[PDB]
């Protein structure tokens, strides 16, 4: 197990995506237009993971670009590391998907899928022992929200043994493109609870958060939460992209860190949040990266427990003094972990530090806490539902209100099962 | 999965359709009970000045046949 293929779709998806094959292209030495200018040995080691060796030894992500108009994607082509995909996986429809869920799952969307699962199928054949599949997208709009989720459906049906993760970014008033936003994700939510084995819950709320409270950024542009998501993705990446006894795969991730099937959405968490000159000790970097201000989802974790967690330390330190402190917030904070699984702590090292930080360490959580983000979509999503409020846009391409109904009550199970574990 | 996919394509179709047929039926119905309408209004209009014509006759024929 090694090859990830990795999609991207809508505004969100692709901004993001683009951002994460830039900093972890300048992590494995690969250049704009493809070539391995490094230093290192341990930078190629397992670049075969998210990259395909090409004709001249040029390495070209193994990813698929997908919207339904070509705005986003033209803008991909345009930016700084654009030059390096493949360009048979642009694949781009014409009139897009005006925030609606209905459009990109049933209807406009519907009409792209197949197209984009010959590319998914073509980079999946020439791939010696694919582990899974990584979705870059928002649950807010409707390409990246319905299409994916679409596309989520179709590659399990084609693919039922691999692996299925999420990099879903979960929608905020606070940072918000219209009303119906609540819709989508509450529809959204729904098909990852079933089709998904991980989900990583970007909370756009903590982003501009963060952004606010913790960077004095008084106004917060998606560049500015953009640059938190990437260093996130870098980090629950890290043990894939690199060595050397963590055997560590998308797999045995999901077997350790989903004790039931459903619960599989993860809260992560990054130490230090930048925009620095004072490296970090160990003991502040295991207290930041547990901070709830340092959280990509807005929970509290002390409102809930925490089932598992993963963390990820990067840079040159020492071991003894990683374990010391990890094993110091477990046994300081020990009604927070749930007793009835032991050792729900597994700690990792790795001595590759990223970009402009000497040392830092990546957080990933499942948390009983993450039902409260569930909560909050859940409450927006019924102030509207109870008059039915928008519904016309979506009941326009053939949706029930039936349908909402059944997703609602999903969710709501989801947690109902999430506030079931706090209290055992 | 995919059944319920095709259902829902289905129906907006089958609406979409249903819109513009009724639009097509509606308005053709008016253009022609306008018609109809309008026919009538001058039509009496014409048969209310065909009885003067046939009413002069009648005071054109008390002349001549009063002598
Ligand atoms: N963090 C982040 N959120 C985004 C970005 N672009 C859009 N969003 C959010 O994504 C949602 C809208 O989805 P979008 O991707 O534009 O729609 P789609 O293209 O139809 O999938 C809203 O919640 C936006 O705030 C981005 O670059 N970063
Ligand atoms: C109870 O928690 C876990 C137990 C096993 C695993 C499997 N591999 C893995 C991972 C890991 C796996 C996949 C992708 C990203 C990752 O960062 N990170 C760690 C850190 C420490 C460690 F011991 C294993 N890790 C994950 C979580
Ligand atoms: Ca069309
Ligand atoms: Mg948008």
């Amino acid at each position: 197990m090694r090859e990830i293929v990795h999609i991207q779709a809508g505004q969100c998806g692709n901004q993001i995506g683009a951002k994460f094959w830039e900093v972890i292209s300048d992590e494995h030495g690969i250049d704009p237009t493809g070539s391995y200018h490094g230093d290192s040995d341990l930078q190629l080691e397992r670049i075969n993971v998210y990259y395909n060796e090409a004709t001249g030894n040029k390495y070209v992500p193994r990813a698929i670009l997908v919207d339904l108009e070509p705005g986003t994607m033209d803008s991909v082509r345009s930016g700084p590391f654009g030059q390096i995909f493949r360009p048979d996986n642009f694949v781009f429809g014409q009139s897009g998907a005006g925030n609606n869920w209905a459009k990109g799952h049933y209807t406009e969307g519907a009409e792209l899928v197949d197209s984009v699962l010959d590319v998914v199928r073509k980079e999946s054949e020439s791939c010696d022992c694919l582990q899974g599949f990584q979705l870059t997208h928002s649950l807010g709009g409707g390409t990246g929200s319905g299409m994916g989720t679409l596309l989520i459906s179709k590659i399990r049906e084609e693919y039922p043994d691999r692996i299925m993760n999420t990099f879903s970014v979960v929608p905020s008033p606070k940072v918000s493109d219209t009303v119906v936003e609540p819709y989508n994700a509450t529809l959204s939510v729904h098909q990852l609870v079933e089709n998904t084995d991980e989900t990583y819950c970007i909370d756009n709320e903590a982003l501009y958060d963060i952004c606010f409270r913790t960077l004095k950024l008084t106004t917060p542009t998606y560049g500015d939460l953009n640059h938190l998501v990437s260093a996130t993705m870098s980090g629950v990446t890290t043990c894939l992209r690199f060595p050397g006894q963590l055997n560590a795969d998308l797999r045995k991730l999901a077997v350790n860190m989903v004790p039931f099937p459903r619960l599989h959405f993860f809260m992560p968490g990054f130490a230090p949040l930048t925009s620095q000159y004072r490296a970090l000790t160990v003991p502040e970097l295991t207290q930041q990266m547990f901070d709830s201000k340092n959280m990509m989802a807005a929970c509290d974790p002390r409102h809930g427990r925490y089932l598992t967690v993963a963390a990820v330390f990067r840079g040159r330190m020492s071991m003894k003094e990683v374990d010391e402190q990890m094993l110091n917030v477990q046994n300081k904070n020990s009604s927070y972990f749930v007793e009835w699984i032991p050792n729900n702590v597994k700690t990792a090292v790795c001595d590759i530090p990223p970009r402009g930080l000497k040392m830092s360490a990546t957080f990933i959580g499942n948390s009983t806490a993450i039902q409260e983000l569930f909560k909050r979509i859940s409450e927006q999503f019924t102030a509207m539902f109870r008059r039915k409020a928008f519904l016309h846009w979506y009941t326009g391409e053939g949706m029930d209100e039936m349908e909402f109904t059944e997703a609602e009550s999903n969710m709501n199970d989801l947690v109902s099962e999430y506030q079931q574990y706090q209290d055992a | 999965k995919r059944e319920h996919e095709r259902e829902v394509i289905q129906k907006a179709i089958e609406e979409n359709n249903n819109f513009i047929k009724m639009a097509k039926e509606k308005l053709a119905q008016k253009m022609e009970s306008n018609k109809e309408n309008r026919e009538a209004h001058l039509a009496a209009m014409l048969e209310r000045l065909q009885e003067k014509d046939k009413h002069a006759e009648e005071v054109r024929k008390n002349k001549e046949l009063k002598e």
